[PDB]
């Protein structure tokens, strides 16, 4: 038993280091990046691309799996970040279908999705110049009207594109997870703060749920 | 072909005595 | 005893109204808090800090009413105590000991929530220890203040009525110097100060959840918590302020005027405090959907 | 490869010093071996021999991979060769693996002082103990060391049956409870030396007398 | 007959979801992997931790134990099967080789022996390597979906893999071509294991059913499912006898299944989250189980 006590001492030495490593990683928030190609996934902010950043003394660890069923591994992340090219109407429905698969995923029913409708400048000029008509792909746009400088026409189209995804979000969320749509460009430096504020509210909705306030 | 299940059952029963 | 007290001690107030109130509290409080301890201890897989305080609160409210089956018989029999001096001391001790314990554990939840919601620093791993550490410091304190309820004779026999009063009638000396300080310190120290934290903690939570700094996407779920904070705080105040306010007035006039007539108002105002023992499980535990899922 | 140099202080290189508990073993000019002290990984536990208990002190500092030994009051009994020995304790580990070059209660005895040996023989060594080394674990905490002339002892067998790494198949320990043996099949020229047996059930780690093969 | 097992040990120390677990050949040592980024060697008998191996990539999906016990392997989203040396003279655990070459994530790794390991990946192919040089000696293309699990025969002459295409393929280790096609699952196959005879294997798919395929018939020998179980299987293992079949469901509890009667005969509900890994000792006297709860449990 003399050697067993030296082994039991070793396990506690291992356990001490295991606990001390956990407390370092507990304060760092994990984020998953998803989105179709030609989106600003890699610009708006190993075998799989990593990106760490910290705002207000809070560390974020952001993942982009270039190489879905690996999505299960990202259960219990702080928030999914989904980037979609709002300018390309032809591929928007394909991106809309992708967001449906992610939002109603079996293992993402508690993970809030931070949605970025990227490259809003390209959307503004595309309809501001009138070169292409959105109603070809979305007939219901002819009936939509904006509820809210910003040109009225681009804003009407801008909020219609969001409404399509938020309608997808609110149809099944039931308050377990919430989608947070945004508009951003490749030059928008505030895209990091949007994730920070959104993760504060994602954490708050978790404290409210687990402390029986909800 | 139909006796494969019976063969496996006999295998398990013979082995079970000395699990 | 005065002629008025005879009517109170034999009237429909204490003979009829109270036994009904304490009967329903026991029948809907004991099993409801009983199921609450079932989930918090058996089916809850982790010792989350909220579970620590809520489990203790369920215990405090459950223990407060276990002796009410003896109090129901006390009143229907005409305020006649046949179970001896021993059980009257524990029935008083458990009743005020747990009732004032609940006031403290609902102060732990109000302050526990305040730190988490307002300062999400997230060290919940180590706070599970603080919850048990704070939880024990309250049970011990409750025991240390419940001692005078056991070492003091309570049952008095009144020849003019042929009844024995467990707590309603006491000597003047006890009620004027011994209990004027045990209960004044109990109401001021174990209710008024904990009420300051619970009222302060929850109004600050409402102020934060109403702030414009919150994201508008959670407004629907953020305003449901606002209504539950007011529900929790309102039940805390209207169930314990009346009885505790009349307790200070009751014992204040006895020392200065010898006025013992206020006890009639206090016993009715104490019905609200016992009602809270069964209100809490429907306001703390059975409001969230996940807890109801575990119950099923 | 693995190195332990001494001059008391012991310098460690070529192995994870912090992960090894260390011993001090001393040898009078010819009186066998004696476990001076012991320190575990992380300096958690310290043991001393009854002869130096409280008089000697053992200290260890991981960052510079150095082990120390200090004497409060020297006596004529302490003149001896002092050895730096490493040991790591986990399930299948082999304690007392490596010995330094040296710097100038269970009782165990050996019935043999010295024997002549020739190559090609099958000589066997024997040892005795005052207690049953077979623990309820099924392990038997017996150890074997070979001290060739002018060389530090080297581990041959740990726990009475397990062949140490880097030692030829020739050596094979055996025993049961209290009676132990060490077989040397196909005796070769380099096998000439003094053989020591050791116990590790309880401290102090008492050594045997020493059988000098010629 | 009914089976009841009573969590004789609880292995605590993982701080994230456990994803894979492999028993040592001695039925006492145990390696487990979690998203924490640590590959922990456990002393099952005493619940001691022998080694704690920091992984370069925390997104590990599989762990292996070398049959000799000298090495362990880890693989996952890093697209690499790392090999670790447990018998280093320096006393620490260090990487011996990194088996890069897979185009998708690795879902299962299994040592055939030292200097030979077979891995499966999400790129729809398996590869048989040598660790001395780190070159794929063989590749086993033929799947149309991500491969999820591997099971080496007792003679290690063949191995079976399951893919998201709801098909399981047996492979000739020494020749490289597929030798058998098995199908019937209505969704992804998520776990595969070998019946101890080596002539059969059990598949666990996301369609919430297990099924037994015999290499000699490739037919539906048995179907393990029930109306009240509507969740997939995450891990599948066999007892030493082969009469007992264990499977880790996403309903947070493993189910023991009579491999011949096809009826459930036990439950190992002791986890608060999805059961991910599950394996029986070579001795047959223990049954470890890991889950996303982050605790392993030894069941006897
Ligand atoms: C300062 C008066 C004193 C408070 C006492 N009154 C009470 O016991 C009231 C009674 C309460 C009943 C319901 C209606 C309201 C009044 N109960 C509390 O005040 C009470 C209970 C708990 N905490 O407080 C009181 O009138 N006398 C006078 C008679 C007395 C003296 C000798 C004596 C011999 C045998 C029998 C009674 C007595 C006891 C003292």
């Amino acid at each position: 038993s003399a050697e067993d006590k030296a082994a039991v001492e070793r396990s506690k030495m291992i356990d001490r280091n295991l606990r001390e490593d956990g407390e370092k990683a507990r304060r760092e928030l994990k984020l998953l990046l998803l989105g179709t190609g030609e989106s600003g996934k890699s610009t708006f902010i190993t075998g799989i691309i990593e990106y760490p950043f910290d705002l207000q003394k809070v560390n974020f660890h952001m993942f982009d799996v270039g190489g879905r069923k690996w999505i299960q591994c990202f259960n219990d992340v702080t928030a999914i970040i989904f980037v979609v090219d709002s300018s390309d109407y032809n591929r928007l429905q394909e991106a809309l279908n992708d967001f449906k698969s992610i939002w109603n995923n079996r293992w993402l029913r508690t993970i809030s999705v931070i949605l970025f409708l990227n490259k809003q400048d390209l959307l503004a000029e595309k309809v501001l110049a009138g070169k292409s008509k959105i109603e070809d792909y979305f007939p219901e746009f002819a009936r939509y009207t904006t509820p809210e400088g910003e040109d009225p026409r681009v804003t009407r189209a801008k909020y219609f594109i969001r409404k399509e995804f938020v309608d997808i979000s609110t149809a099944s969320g039931d308050g377990r997870h919430i989608c947070y749509p945004h508009f951003t460009c490749a030059v928008d430096t505030e895209n990091a703060r949007r994730i920070f504020n959104d993760c504060k509210d994602i954490i708050l909705q978790m404290n409210l749920r687990e402390y029986n306030l909800v | 072909v139909s006796k494969a299940a019976a063969d496996l059952m006999a295998y398990c029963e013979a082995h079970a005595k000395e699990d | 005893v005065d002629e008025f007290s005879a009517s109170v001690l034999t009237g429909k107030l204490t003979t009829v109204f109270l036994p009904i109130v304490y009967t329903i509290v026991f029948v809907v409080g004991l099993p409801s808090n009983g199921m609450a301890l079932w989930v918090f201890l058996f089916r809850t897989k982790k010792k989350h800090p909220a579970v620590i305080y809520m489990a203790n609160l369920a215990l405090a409210d459950l223990l407060s009413v276990i002796w009410f089956p003896l109090k129901i018989a006390y009143h229907i029999h005409g305020n006649n105590w046949i179970y001896g001096e021993a059980l009257c001391n524990v029935l008083i001790g458990f009743f005020y000991g747990n009732m004032y314990c609940s006031i403290l554990f609902m102060t732990c939840l109000s302050v526990q929530r305040y730190w988490v919601i307002v300062n999400p620093m997230g060290h919940s791993r180590k706070k599970a220890n603080i919850a048990i550490g704070i939880s024990l410091a309250i049970w011990l304190l409750i025991l240390l203040v419940t001692i005078p309820l056991y070492v003091v004779k309570q049952t008095i026999f009144i020849p003019a009525l042929n009844i024995t009063t467990c707590h309603d009638v006491l000597p003047e000396q006890l009620l004027v110097g011994d209990m004027f300080n045990y209960f004044l310190s109990l109401a001021i120290g174990v209710f008024l100060f904990p009420a300051f934290l619970t009222a302060s903690a929850y109004v600050l939570m409402i102020r934060m959840l109403r702030s414009s700094a919150m994201d508008e996407n959670s407004e629907k779920k953020r305003k449901r918590a606002i209504k539950l904070i007011v529900t929790v705080l309102a039940m805390y105040l209207i169930c314990f302020t009346p009885s505790n306010l009349l307790l200070v007035v009751h014992y204040f006039l006895i020392k200065s005027q010898g006025q013992s007539h206020v006890y009639a108002l206090y016993i009715v105002a104490l019905c609200l405090s016992t009602l809270n023992s069964c209100i809490d499980p429907f306001v703390y535990y059975f409001v969230s959907h996940d807890f109801r899922d575990h119950a099923k | 490869d693995v190195q332990l140099v001494e001059s008391l202080s012991c310098s460690a290189s070529g192995f994870a010093f912090s992960s090894f508990g260390m011993h001090w073993v001393r040898q009078a000019p010819e009186k066998g071996l004696e476990w001076v002290a012991y320190i575990s990984s992380g300096s958690g536990t310290i043991y001393y021999a009854d002869t130096v208990k409280g008089r000697f002190t053992i200290s260890r500092d991981d960052p510079k991979n150095t082990l120390f030994l200090q004497m409060t009051s020297l006596r004529s009994e302490d003149t001896a060769m002092y050895y730096c020995v490493r040991s790591i304790y986990y399930y299948g580990s082999s304690p007392f693996d490596f010995w330094g070059q040296g710097t100038t209660d269970i009782v165990m005895t050996q019935a043999t002082s010295s024997v002549p040996v020739t190559p090609g023989e099958s000589v066997s060594i024997s040892c005795r103990s005052s207690k049953s080394l077979l623990h309820s674990n099924g392990n038997t905490y017996l150890y074997w060391f070979l001290q060739r002339p002018g060389q530090s002892p080297q581990l041959l067998i740990y726990r009475m049956s397990n062949l140490a790494s880097g030692v030829p198949d020739r050596f094979s320990g055996s025993g049961s409870g209290t009676a132990f043996t060490l077989t040397i099949s196909r005796l070769e020229a380099e096998d000439v030396g003094v053989y020591y047996c050791m116990q590790h059930l309880e401290y102090p780690l008492t050594f045997g007398a020493g059988t000098k093969l010629e | 007959g009914r089976i009841q097992m009573r969590t004789r040990r609880t292995l605590r120390g993982h701080l994230a979801k456990i994803y894979a677990m492999h028993w040592g050949t001695d039925s006492r040592l145990l390696v487990s992997a979690s998203q924490d980024g640590k590959l922990i060697i456990w002393d099952s008998y005493t619940t001691n931790k022998v080694h704690a191996i920091p992984l370069r990539s925390s997104w590990v999906m599989t762990c292996a134990y070398a049959p000799s016990g000298n090495y362990v392997a880890c693989g996952g989203l890093d697209n690499i099967c790392s090999i670790y040396n447990l018998k280093t003279r320096e006393g620490n655990v260090r990487v011996s080789r990194e088996l890069a070459g897979h185009t998708g994530y690795l879902s299962c790794c299994r040592f055939l022996d030292d200097n030979q390991i077979v891995t499966s990946s999400g790129d729809t192919t398996c590869a048989l390597w040598d660790i001395e040089t780190g070159q794929q000696t063989t590749t086993f293309t033929g799947h149309t979906g991500d491969v999820m699990s591997l099971s080496l025969a007792p003679d290690t002459r063949l191995f079976v893999s399951g893919a998201c295409d709801a098909s399981a393929k047996l492979w000739d280790v020494r020749e490289g071509m597929c030798r058998q096609t098995f199908t019937g699952h209505e969704s992804d196959i998520n776990a595969i294991c070998f019946f101890p005879n080596g002539n059969a294997f059990a598949t666990g798919s996301d369609d919430a059913t297990c099924r037994l395929f015999d290499l000699r018939a490739d037919q539906e020998l048995m179907t393990y499912s029930h109306d009240n179980i509507i969740c997939g299987i995450t891990s599948v293992s066999f007892s030493k006898s082969g009469r007992l079949l264990l499977a880790g469901y996403d309903d947070f509890n493993c189910n023991v299944w009579d491999a011949l009667k096809a009826d459930r005969a036990g439950v190992l509900a002791g986890h608060d989250n999805r059961v991910s890994c599950l394996g029986v000792t070579d001795d047959g006297m223990a049954v470890a189980t890991g889950s996303w709860d982050s605790f392993l449990k030894i069941w006897n």
